[PDB]
């Protein structure tokens, strides 16, 4: 005689899944869609290799900080890397106005050509090869930002200061100054004669004036002086009008800003794996196909979905026993 | 088993059967053996797809967290941009965490279903001519041939005839 | 057909039918035609309009967006404003996809279950005085007249009665 | 009902059993009562109490709201703290009172689900020895004992018994 | 012999929903609930009009540019117009403190009523009707700003300026006024006789001195002098103070603030429709029963909830085929 | 003969509960997951007590409010109460700089050590006994803030003070001070001689230069003088160096900071209740194992997580008729 049966698969995978009322429930067919693995390594994203500073900050990048050099000259550049707290800041000490700001502004942008506005030579009146710290060591010996020009005075004198500069090119420039804020008067002299100074700054935007504060600090770096640095963005075809009888720390080179597009500052400890992604965490790179991962929120380049979960696993199959 | 079939009145699977999810064992006088449904397994197939693919598209925009960095007296905003891209990373990470967990229960009780539909579909042809085992299993009151079979899981199956 | 009615052992719809969702087509001897079960029918109405106005309460405060602008120097707190009022609207027009294809879903496997129901209500009345063609449909061993059906529909069904 | 068990073709609920969720009366010459299926009623409590378990788990961490002031010329920055804390707020409220109204249904059909599933279990060993009512109850084709029945509870029975 | 049937609906509507599991799945009967149409109009909020400032900014506005008389006096509004890129902003170049923090207190203000709080004849020791300039032109002539007004030397003298007022109404008054920037020290003698001036300010919460920045700049609509304009919000029984010897805009014009309430500031192209609506979004205005919509998030009135999809389909009846 | 049945439970419960497709569905057994109740008290959170300030806001707590003596000196605190609207907070009218940035600061100490940094002897060539008004009375005779010190001339003779401060405790210093703004010329001589003054500040990180703004102000409190507060975070091992020649308010005690810490400030019309909590909201205190509460968003301690629902029932049972 003949019976005929009705029945499903069971086979030999061990892959639980969970559901709302029971958890842990070996089934047959399971899809994972969580990304758990990086790769441990700092990468380019698609063949666009990333600025690392090293021990360097934003600041002392963009300033020139002696220690500094291996960025003089940055190529195009894919996202940026700085240590949470990168050794090589303002060597001479003091502040940077409005940074977060200009940090937030380079997360917008690929690539800078540095170009010079104003040539160490073109200061007659003043000296302009004379203004170093010990504060800015290159090489043992007192140096000083290379991007901005300590001026003082010479023979006996600080005649003020007018220098105009018309931004010509088909791009923004981004331009830094500062001012110098001594210790006290008989520095203020020794430095710039006029006891009594200010350096105004125009352009259609910004019209500024900076008087320095003569006084005591506690001593930072080996000094009680301080610098302030202070940044602008000119437009293509604006001037920028300077005009001072003291404490001027001039611009000498500017940045046009060649390629704005998406890109990240990214905090973190690690160094220039030699690799290439589409996808970077600050932890290391991902090549995956999974919609979901749960490495790191903070992420650049085409990428899977953050996930604060360790465990995705979607069924397919039916249950096994 | 929700709606009883898997795990509920048939008691294991099939290890045998490696050519869908659902189908048949046959033990009759020409040979035995294991065939599976192309009707309703690659119904179920279709399924999943669909349901893998519509999670996928339903967060494929989703919240990207942009780093920006405060200074020392801005701690109020500061946290408040940390709260808020916590928390919207909390509530994206429930998100797919709680839409899983039910459509995976939803899928398993789809695949039951399935089973008790086609059990349903063979029992709704062999009326008198078979008796209801139990688990899942039709005793023949006639002798049923390969050829019978074919008739009966494509469903056209030849009701004229007898019974006693 | 999730409970296997609808679509599943039913072949069509019955276009004829335009009084309720649900109901019967009968094929006796006084007439013939259609009639719906207002019981059944009915309870359909009032899930369906419950679960719209309750996905329509259920999101009736939500999200306003007011605008706020910002200068030239607080970009970092114009994209946190950028990318919050964006991620609400994203996880709120989620939200309103998700909720939508879940209730479809469950309202769909809804009317199939109601329809199973139904047609286990006149089975559960009928048991020998009727056999299970297969289709939905009940061949009688006994002759039924309009009013031996208006006690089926109001299921108070005289079973008293032989079979062969 | 949506698996037509409960509150469907059983009438109401048994007021008399203290036991368990679900269960059985019995009406022979020993004794008559009640008992309740440890196997179902277990298993359905470790149901819902991994349902609220993970209900309670989902949102443990959800959001927090810390308290930030601001003066006179911050009506923007403290708008956007205003609406975000109170945007979060509100999808967390829609989420668990979303999730708790899914649920409920999710678990009365559960229930419901689980008497079918009993139902069929003694409905799949009585098959010629009893007859369906129709009101969830089996007339016996022979007399049954007690002893009888405990062999139907666990599930074990003895079919070899004629049926006339 | 005789049959019964049981079965279920099927009609001729062609209109396919979305599960979980399938797409396009045609049904019987089926809802919508998102709307997708607007009338590409602005429209009155319930019978009061919007304020729709045609080529002019808030700051055009509120400040008197001569080329915004259209607004010398607004009636109640329901909400406000901007351009993207409106062109009759500050027509004398310079810049408009705390600006976007007012722009946020009109989205809760429905009605100013302008009132002159010091009459341009109340000036005896100063010029009050020569300050005027080319870059604020009203037909042709050399005018400026109607609501403050420019101050400048008289028989060769700027006395110093006390000027005292208390805000007696039962309103908040909003309250501009600003100072003058030079573009050297020959054109601040010229305008002000004294060399070294300054403006301030006191209520009971404002405390400000302001001094003038000369200094050279690019040329904006013609100039290198710069304007500067500050406001502020006189309680009901305070008084304002100002006391100034030179470079000070005085005001002339504030206003009361008569009906705060709710409201927005709306950036679009669009000019009055002139219709009546419940709700309003800067593409046009939606008259829907509808609980969704995606057309555009920034809404006023009685509003359908945004949504970003353009599908939202709800199954009311079976399946169909 | 004998039937067999199969039935379900039914009780005498009137619970119902809500699903998607129907309300008000009576059950068997409903377990309730959101708590309702608080006991309208402000507790300990685990026998550590709150700070409640009672008519003081943290300004007057901070700079010394002569009728804040209630919080000379303050035990660690678990959070702190403050009411909507503090009747004690600068008596002498003014500004406290970066104050709601100092709130949120306070939002993370659980304790501080007044101690003395400048004691009110160590003023040789100043009077440092006579600065005093009777805006800020104490006991009906002119006082003033008890933590600062209203230095004025002595002899006719506010000669130039230098005063350094080296924090050498291991934690971190809150420092206060101020600035006196006069009413007009005359006062300031009357004050401090000299017509023109300033007071610079520095630490590694501070730099300041504050110099007075004489003006007519409206009366506040019965004056036309303002006072304006500032305050700085002081490293272990750091200085702060003042240096003044008029209108300086100087410290004489300031706070280091001993126990940070997770803790909150709580605007509340409440006073100390008497008892224990691990969960307090500003409208009283939770003793629940509920999982949710619709009390008040904002909660300190072990809490269950605020919802917006005044009602969520879980189904356990089946359905009851
Ligand atoms: C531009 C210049 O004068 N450079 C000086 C420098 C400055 O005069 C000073 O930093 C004021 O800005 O002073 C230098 O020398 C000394 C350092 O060798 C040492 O670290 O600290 C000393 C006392 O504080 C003193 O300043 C310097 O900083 O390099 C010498 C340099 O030529
Ligand atoms: C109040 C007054 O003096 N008005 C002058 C005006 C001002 O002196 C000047 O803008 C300083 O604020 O100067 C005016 O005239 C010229 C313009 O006709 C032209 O656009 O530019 C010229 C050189 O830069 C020059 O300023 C003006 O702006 O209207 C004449 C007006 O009476
Ligand atoms: C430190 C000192 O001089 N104290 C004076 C005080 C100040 O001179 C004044 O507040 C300037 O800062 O003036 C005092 O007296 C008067 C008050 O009694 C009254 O409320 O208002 C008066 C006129 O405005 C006058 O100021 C004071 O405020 O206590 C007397 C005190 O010794
Ligand atoms: C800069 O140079 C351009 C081109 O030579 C000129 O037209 C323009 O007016 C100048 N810009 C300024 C602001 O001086
Ligand atoms: C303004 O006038 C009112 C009423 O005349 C007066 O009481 C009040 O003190 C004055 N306000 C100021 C600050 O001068
Ligand atoms: C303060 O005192 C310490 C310990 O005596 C000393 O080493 C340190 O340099 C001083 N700090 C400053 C900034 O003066």
């Amino acid at each position: 005689q003949d019976q005929i049966c009705i029945g499903y698969h069971a086979n030999n995978s061990t892959e639980q899944v969970d559901t709302i009322m029971e958890k842990n429930v070996t089934v047959t067919h399971a899809q994972d869609i969580l990304e758990k693995t990086h790769n441990g390594k700092l990468c380019d994203l698609d063949g666009v290799k990333p600025l690392i500073l090293r021990d360097c900050s934003v600041a002392g990048w963009l300033l020139g900080n002696p220690m500094c050099d291996e960025f003089i000259n940055v190529p195009e550049w894919s996202y940026i890397v700085e240590k949470a707290n990168p050794t090589n800041d303002l060597c001479y000490p003091g502040s940077f106005n409005d940074y977060e700001e200009l940090k937030y502004l380079l997360s917008r942008i690929n690539h800078f050509e540095k170009i010079q506005i104003i040539p160490k030579s073109s200061w007659s009146d003043h000296e302009a090869s004379s203004g170093v710290s010990s504060a800015c060591p290159y090489l043992g010996s007192p140096s000083f930002f290379r991007n901005v020009v300590w001026l003082i005075k010479k023979n006996s004198a600080y005649p003020t200061i007018k220098k105009s500069y018309n931004n010509t090119n088909q791009e923004d420039l981004l331009v830094l100054w500062g001012i110098h804020h001594p210790n006290d008067a008989a520095e203020q002299t020794r430095l710039y004669q006029n006891p009594t100074t200010y350096i105004s700054i125009g352009t259609s935007t910004l019209n500024q004036r900076l008087v320095p504060k003569i006084a005591t600090r506690s001593k930072v770096n080996g000094l009680s002086s301080r610098m302030e640095f202070f940044w602008t963005i000119l437009k293509p075809n604006d001037a920028i009008n300077f005009e001072s009888n003291g404490n001027f720390i001039a611009p000498e080179y500017a940045y046009k800003i060649v390629k704005k597009g998406d890109s990240a500052i990214m905090k973190s400890e690690l160094e220039y794996g030699n690799c290439n992604t589409k996808c970077q965490t600050p932890m290391g790179a991902i090549n995956s196909s999974m919609p979901f991962h749960n490495i790191h929120p903070l992420t650049i380049g085409e990428c899977p979905k953050y996930v604060k979960s360790n465990r995705l696993v979607l069924a397919t199959g039916l249950r096994n026993s | 088993g929700l709606f009883g079939a898997i795990a509920g009145f048939i008691e294991g699977g099939w290890q045998g059967m490696v050519d869908g999810w659902y189908g048949y064992h046959h033990s009759n006088e020409q040979g035995s053996g294991y065939a599976a449904d192309k009707e309703s397994t690659q119904k179920a197939i279709d399924g999943v797809t669909n349901k893998v693919n519509s999670i996928i598209d339903k967060m494929n925009t989703q919240f990207e967290a942009v780093g920006r960095e405060f200074n020392n007296l801005e701690r109020r905003i500061e946290n408040l941009n940390k709260k808020m891209e916590d928390g919207f990373l909390d509530v994206w990470t429930y998100n797919a965490e709680l839409l899983v967990l039910m459509e995976n229960e939803r899928t398993l009780d789809f695949h039951d279903s399935n089973v008790k539909n086609l059990y349903d579909k063979v029992r709704l042809q062999l009326r008198d001519n078979a008796k209801e085992l139990g688990n899942g299993c039709f005793e023949f009151y006639h002798k049923c041939d390969n050829e019978c079979m074919e008739s009966i899981r494509n469903g056209t199956y030849n009701y004229p005839q007898y019974s006693e």
